[PDB]
């Protein structure tokens, strides 16, 4: 409705072009139409687990046997393929339960648009249309960004667009957040302490009586 | 995102022991205390629209100098932005309420508030005395009886109270 | 985490509007629910070492060789049949879990959730663990709507060994 | 359309698993409430010519120059007021539909979506509708829980108004 | 998606009255069979991995040139693709039951299916026996009374047998 | 499927350019290994009745309950050992078939993919093919040249297995 | 994409019996030719550039009105999607000469070339003949000894010429 | 991505000056020791699945702690997590085996595990023995001579032993 | 940069697999393919100031404007001849880098990365260097295998100034 928060972009990898031809650390950036087999269909959509998810939460339980199949068929475009893993509610327990609001707007600019974050005021840019929208409308406004739909086109699975000497985003993001992670070293149990016990000391009574001599 | 039943699993969970006896007798309370608790929530989301604008009114009265030129919500765009808002602190309240848990309330609605401010220029005293305006009226509209059977939930209300004033405290 | 109170939360979040009396109800079916399951769980916990003992020798009874066979990945040492007790102990805390819990949360989360990408590596067969199950879903002992409750639970463990 | 039957059912697919113990309790919530839901529907049913009466001559009253003033988004005319009992007995059909759905399904699909888009537009007050609506929440005549049940349609839709 | 309910309100919505009497007595008596409803559904997810394998050596064996060399089921990745996918129909069949209406049903596992396969060469009729294995032992597990109140499921279980009958004509 | 020639042809294809001297050093790479490999897959083909005799007799000394044990999933019946000599002679294709490809295309696209998914289903424990390829690796008769060469197959499979 | 030897595999997967021998036999006489099929891949794309521009001035002279106002490739930007296109051909083709088949050539700029040409108003005579002005002129750089050792090829230049004039015959 | 001759490529051409002759002396030397380069790569992999459970049951006795509850490995999830990632250890450093330098195994591998685990509670210390858990074992299964020709690597399985080394210092 | 041994690696990265076969038979590819261009690179290097002295001189009487024109562009001055030297003496570098390396990573990485891009805007025509390494193509006197290595390289370089 409100349009979006006005922010200041910086200088990034990616914004300006860079007159690299293909180098070989590049990604692999693939295409549905090249495929033409069973052989080349495994292997793209291994790729696009490998984007959005990451690679130590690829397990069988996680992925949909509905998507995969849709892709082999190319009834749904690649681009409407990342919206099912996106939007679904076993990627959804993953990372929404664990990050913060914040952390959603730079996990989903670094893992689908494939791009860092400019600044920080961006990501609060952001942050009111997800919370209004929801996780489904924020990730529907940023697939359907011009800025998404012009540079992977229509059919090119997520990758990162410029690291002439950048992090792996995988690498350089975890799944969930440092503050997630305090939450779990106080929910630890702590073995032999004093604070298990208080709320069974306050349930016992004592009286006590003190003379006076 | 947890309940009062997955607090007391994944707290049960650590220690790798079954769920004491005691505990579940605590659970089936919460059983018992179930229909009340859909009794207050439902309360809420039907007054909802009704409590921001008045929480609304109350607050730029009292402050006059927000919505006065030079004011952090003094443009119509600022000022939707508050408004509407003040719905997001009732949309992850009431969420709270019905969870019977404060999980949902700190990492969606209170994990950032209090740092998204200094970059904002949102005053952090404002905020303090509209989320504080609903709540003395969000506990009176789930406490008079009209048209309801007549029962005790000051030990069940006292938990919307606080989950007001854990929101009012975390930012201020 | 997955419950059916929770369940109505999520949808209503990405929706981004207020808890109507759709995602209501479904709390309400969640509470009646607990009644019948909760006492479900009480007679799982009260007859916790009844069952993790009859699952282990229902086991070797089944597969007389897992008994005979050397190497880790079988009970032929003595620390095998250690950890083969602290395994089915494991299974009866997430069945309590799960029916406490009222969903199939603490069995997706705790679980079975690269339960058959362990099982390829450390080539335990899931095939030990269903027979596992079916001794304990056949002992449990439980009657009425509330066992019923805790039979699906154990059904649902089942599907996702296979 | 929503439903918590559906809400159950379009919530199971996007993850691509069967209808667990999760989305199956959602439905009996869905059962039960309708006993209390459905003679709050035959309540609005019965008494469908007394509140479009009694709605319409409300909002006369609380309004008086909406009689008075020429125009044709009044009620000036005889077609204004052909058109003033035509929308007021279309929003007790979704109420109706509502009830009976259980959800707030037909309320999003027929009633409030582009609601605040057209009523911009032909300058219709939607203050106009709360006045309305308010008549038939203090006079539909319901008792009992059933009652209570319905009364929260009609204030969802009075807050999608506001 | 549609309900028994949600069929009735847009059948309703054409005709553009309010919902007759008979109508709300006869969703009435689906309140009261409500509850075999999940007897039924719930049945069979506990039995789905049981009976994809039961149904699969039925067909492999009346059919034994599909995992033949040369048939279309030859190969392990493609016989993944028939085995895994026979969970397909199961899935789609019991939203259907619990839906109470084959309009899940049709759109989703029954709008292509007679399409895709002419693409994909696989053979049609093959897929139709394999629906049929299925029912007859999806009510037989439905049927017998085992640690359950008695009661009479015959009006409910002919809906289910309706329902793989849907999926396999229109298909073979 | 994958092949090296192959392997520089489609690196080559995304970034749009011609065959370099980089893609074409991995197709000499390619062709002088298949001397060794072609006579390393005539070592397999001649032995083709020997070897599909001894690992399915391998398997049964093994594991001995799996000629005992009655049901589908094992080798108790006729049709069970029927389909004994069916599996491991449909192994023994695969690694002619990769051997002479060069590459773990035809492993890749016939044997493993799905490999570990349909082995959860028809309980088929994975352990048993283990035992079945090491009896092939110690008695297919061939050393050094393309012997080694056409091992790591042999070896490539037991880690998809595991 | 697929090999000589991937041709032989994916053809006994379908009979799903073993390698026969004469296959092994001619798939050994496959590493004899393979160093020369090295010699002739090498010699087109050192002469890539050089080819382009050869065949292109050929086909604009032949053809003045495409140069033409009023014509296809006239403009400076359509002029360069042609010019540039030319190697799209020799990039393909070149992958499958090193291929030795000609299923690479055939799902990436055969499959769509015919197709794309009707809705872009590119005629079909222009890209036929400028593909077999590469033809006679990539057999011909081919074929020349100068510096390299006598060998005989015939039998496979005749696969180069096979290459072009499948590429030719299935846009025109 | 490097290579031993790409480290002495982009060292001289920083000097900016033609390739010395004992450079060319000592690259002429890494083409004698290629051959055995291949075999100890190869030999890896051929291993890595049985390296990664037989390092791990290591792992998980002498630290009992992690696969109890509470610990960072406890559920399947994570255990999963350190289980299957012990294979990206080895898949980077068999990268930088076979590429002979350290310059694929920096900004993959080593770039960001240090970084990456203050974020996540995972223990350094342990992630650094599992490593060296794995580095007795890969020395010691490239070492034995079974049905290979006897040489001498001892010059070359020293870089093996740096290589995960490296890994291991760079995290604990 | 691109070497058929990182080539082998990087595509076996983003598949997220261990080096098979198919990688490591690029590897051996490149191995003894560098017997044949060591000394490719070792008749490049001895003859340094031959060529740079051949290719300068052969560029002068090919164009003969550009000793006479006047302009910094041109080599009508002193320092454009130093700076004639110096450029031809960096193309010999690259190519006994590349020859070195095996594959054309560093002509791609240092050469003819922007290669057309500076060339439009110091207005340098390609077809003087195009002269300049067609003097190093016939002189360069390399015979055998060895000379076909270090003759695409330089027609690489051609292709890409053209
Ligand atoms: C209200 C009492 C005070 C106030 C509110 C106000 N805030 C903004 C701008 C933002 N508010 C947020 C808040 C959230 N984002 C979240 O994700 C959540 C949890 C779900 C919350 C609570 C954010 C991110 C912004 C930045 C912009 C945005 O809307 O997306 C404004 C607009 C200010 C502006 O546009 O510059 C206003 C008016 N400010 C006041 O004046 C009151 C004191
Ligand atoms: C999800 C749909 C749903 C709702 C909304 C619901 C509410 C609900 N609230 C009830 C009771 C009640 N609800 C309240 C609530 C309160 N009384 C006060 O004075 C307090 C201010 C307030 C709590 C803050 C009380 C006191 C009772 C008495 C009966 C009981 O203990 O349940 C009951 C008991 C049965 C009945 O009334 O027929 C129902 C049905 N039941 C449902 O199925
Ligand atoms: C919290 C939920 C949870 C469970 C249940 C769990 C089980 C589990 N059991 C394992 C091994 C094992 N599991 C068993 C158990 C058995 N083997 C037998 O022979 C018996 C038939 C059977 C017991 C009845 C044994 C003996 C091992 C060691 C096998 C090995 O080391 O190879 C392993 C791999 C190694 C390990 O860390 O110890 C896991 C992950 N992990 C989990 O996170
Ligand atoms: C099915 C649910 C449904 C409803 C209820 C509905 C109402 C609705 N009433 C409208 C206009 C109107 N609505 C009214 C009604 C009133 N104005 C008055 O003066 C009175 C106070 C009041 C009646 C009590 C009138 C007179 C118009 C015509 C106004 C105009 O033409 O500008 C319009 C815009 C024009 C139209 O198509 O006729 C809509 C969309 N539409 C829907 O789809
Ligand atoms: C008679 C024994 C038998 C079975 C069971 C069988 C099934 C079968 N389904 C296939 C494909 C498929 N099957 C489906 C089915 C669906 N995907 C969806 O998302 C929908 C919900 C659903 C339909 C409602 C799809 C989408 C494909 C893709 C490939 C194709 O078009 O065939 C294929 C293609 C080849 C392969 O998978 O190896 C097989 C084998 N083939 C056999 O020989
Ligand atoms: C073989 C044919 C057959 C069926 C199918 C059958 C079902 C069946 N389920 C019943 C009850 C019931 N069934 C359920 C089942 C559930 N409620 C829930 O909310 C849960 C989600 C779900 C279990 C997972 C419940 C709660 C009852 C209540 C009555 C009872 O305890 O039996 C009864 C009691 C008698 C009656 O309903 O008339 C019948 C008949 N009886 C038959 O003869
Ligand atoms: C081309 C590659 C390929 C292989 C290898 C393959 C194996 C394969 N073996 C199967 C069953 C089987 N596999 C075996 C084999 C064994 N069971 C035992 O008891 C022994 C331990 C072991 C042999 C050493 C048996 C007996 C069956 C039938 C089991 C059943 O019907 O339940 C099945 C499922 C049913 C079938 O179509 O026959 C597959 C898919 N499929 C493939 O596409
Ligand atoms: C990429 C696929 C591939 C591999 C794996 C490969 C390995 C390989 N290692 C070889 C030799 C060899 N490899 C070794 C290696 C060793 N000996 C020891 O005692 C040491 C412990 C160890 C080194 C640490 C030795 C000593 C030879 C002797 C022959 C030679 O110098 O190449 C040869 C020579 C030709 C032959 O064996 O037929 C091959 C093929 N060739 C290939 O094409
Ligand atoms: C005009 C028709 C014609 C052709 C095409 C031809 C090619 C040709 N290339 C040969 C050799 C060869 N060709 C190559 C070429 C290469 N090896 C590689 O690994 C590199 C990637 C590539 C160069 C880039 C090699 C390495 C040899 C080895 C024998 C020799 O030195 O000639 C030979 C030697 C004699 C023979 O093979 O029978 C022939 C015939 N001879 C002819 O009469
Ligand atoms: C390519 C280089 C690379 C590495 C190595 C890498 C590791 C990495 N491991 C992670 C989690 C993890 N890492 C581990 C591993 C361990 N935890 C334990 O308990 C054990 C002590 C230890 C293994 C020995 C586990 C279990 C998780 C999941 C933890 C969680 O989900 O919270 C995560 C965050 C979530 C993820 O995507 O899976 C990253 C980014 N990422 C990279 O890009
Ligand atoms: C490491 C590989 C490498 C090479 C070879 C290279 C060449 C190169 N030569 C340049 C200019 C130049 N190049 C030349 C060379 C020539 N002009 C003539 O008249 C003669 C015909 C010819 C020499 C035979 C001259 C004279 C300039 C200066 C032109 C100017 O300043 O406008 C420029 C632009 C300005 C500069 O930084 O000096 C580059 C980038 N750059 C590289 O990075």
């Amino acid at each position: 409705s409100i349009p979006l928060l006005e922010y200041k972009p910086s200088s990034q990898n990616q914004r300006v072009p860079g007159y690299e031809v293909p180098n070989e650390d590049t990604p692999r950036i693939y295409r549905i139409e090249d495929a033409a087999y069973d052989s080349e269909l495994k292997e793209l959509i291994w790729a696009t687990y490998r984007q959005v998810f990451s690679e130590h939460v690829i397990l069988k339980f996680f992925r949909q046997g509905n998507l995969e199949s849709q892709l082999k068929n190319r009834a749904i475009s690649v681009r409407d393929f990342v919206r099912g893993l996106a939007k679904s509610e076993a990627f959804k327990t993953l990372v929404i339960k664990s990050n913060s609001n914040y952390r959603l707007v730079e996990l989903a600019l670094k893992r689908l648009l494939g791009r860092a974050p400019y600044n920080k005021d961006e990501e609060i840019a952001w942050s009111i249309k997800i919370a209004t929208n929801g996780w489904d409308g924020f990730v529907d406004a940023l697939l359907d960004s011009e800025e998404y739909q012009s540079n992977f086109g229509e059919n090119i699975v997520p990758y990162q667009r410029r690291r002439y000497k950048d992090r792996p985003f995988n690498l350089v993001t975890p799944r969930y957040g440092n503050y997630w992670r305090d939450k779990l070293e106080s929910e630890r149990y702590i073995e032999g302490d004093i604070k298990n016990f208080l709320e069974l000391a306050k349930s016992i009574e004592i009286k006590t009586v003190t003379f006076t001599p | 995102t947890l309940d009062v039943f997955t607090k007391v699993v994944s707290q049960a969970d650590s220690r790798g022991e079954f769920l004491s006896n005691e505990q579940l007798d605590a659970l089936a309370n919460v059983v018992k205390e179930g229909n009340k608790r859909l009794d207050v929530v439902n309360r809420i989301t039907s007054n909802a629209s009704a409590i921001v604008t008045n929480a609304a009114r109350a607050l730029f009265e009292e402050q006059p100098q927000l919505i006065a030129p030079g004011g952090n919500a003094y443009t119509n765009r600022r000022m939707a932005a508050c408004l509407r808002d003040m719905e997001i602190i009732l949309r992850y309240v009431t969420y709270a309420i019905l969870a019977g848990d404060a999980s949902v309330l700190d990492d969606r609605c209170l994990n950032g508030l209090r740092e998204t401010y200094q970059a904002l220029g949102t005053p952090g005293s404002s905020v303090a005395v509209g989320v504080q305006k609903m709540k003395d009226a969000a506990v009176g509209i789930a406490n008079d009886p009209n048209g309801i059977t007549k029962g005790d939930c000051s030990q069940l209300i006292s938990e919307v109270a606080s989950y007001f004033d854990r929101a009012a405290a975390a930012v201020g | 985490v997955k419950t059916p109170i929770t369940e109505a939360i999520a949808a209503a979040d990405t929706q981004g509007r207020f808890l109507g009396n759709t995602e209501l109800q479904s709390a309400r079916g969640r509470y009646e629910r607990a009644a019948a399951s909760l006492e479900a769980a009480r007679g799982l916990t009260s007859n916790a070492q009844r069952l993790i003992d009859g699952a282990t020798q229902a086991v070797y009874q089944k597969f007389p060789y897992t008994t005979q066979t050397p190497g880790p990945q079988f009970a032929a040492d003595s620390r095998g049949k250690s950890k083969c007790a602290r395994d089915v102990g494991h299974y009866l805390r997430i069945i309590t879990y799960s029916l406490v819990a009222g969903g199939t949360g603490p069995l997706d989360e705790y679980l079975i959730a690269g339960l058959a990408e362990i099982n390829s590596t450390f080539d335990l067969s899931p095939s030990w663990y269903v027979e596992a199950l079916k001794h304990i879903k056949a002992n449990h002992g439980l009657s009425g709507q509330a066992a019923n409750e805790a039979n699906t639970y154990i059904d649902y463990a089942i599907n996702a060994l296979s």
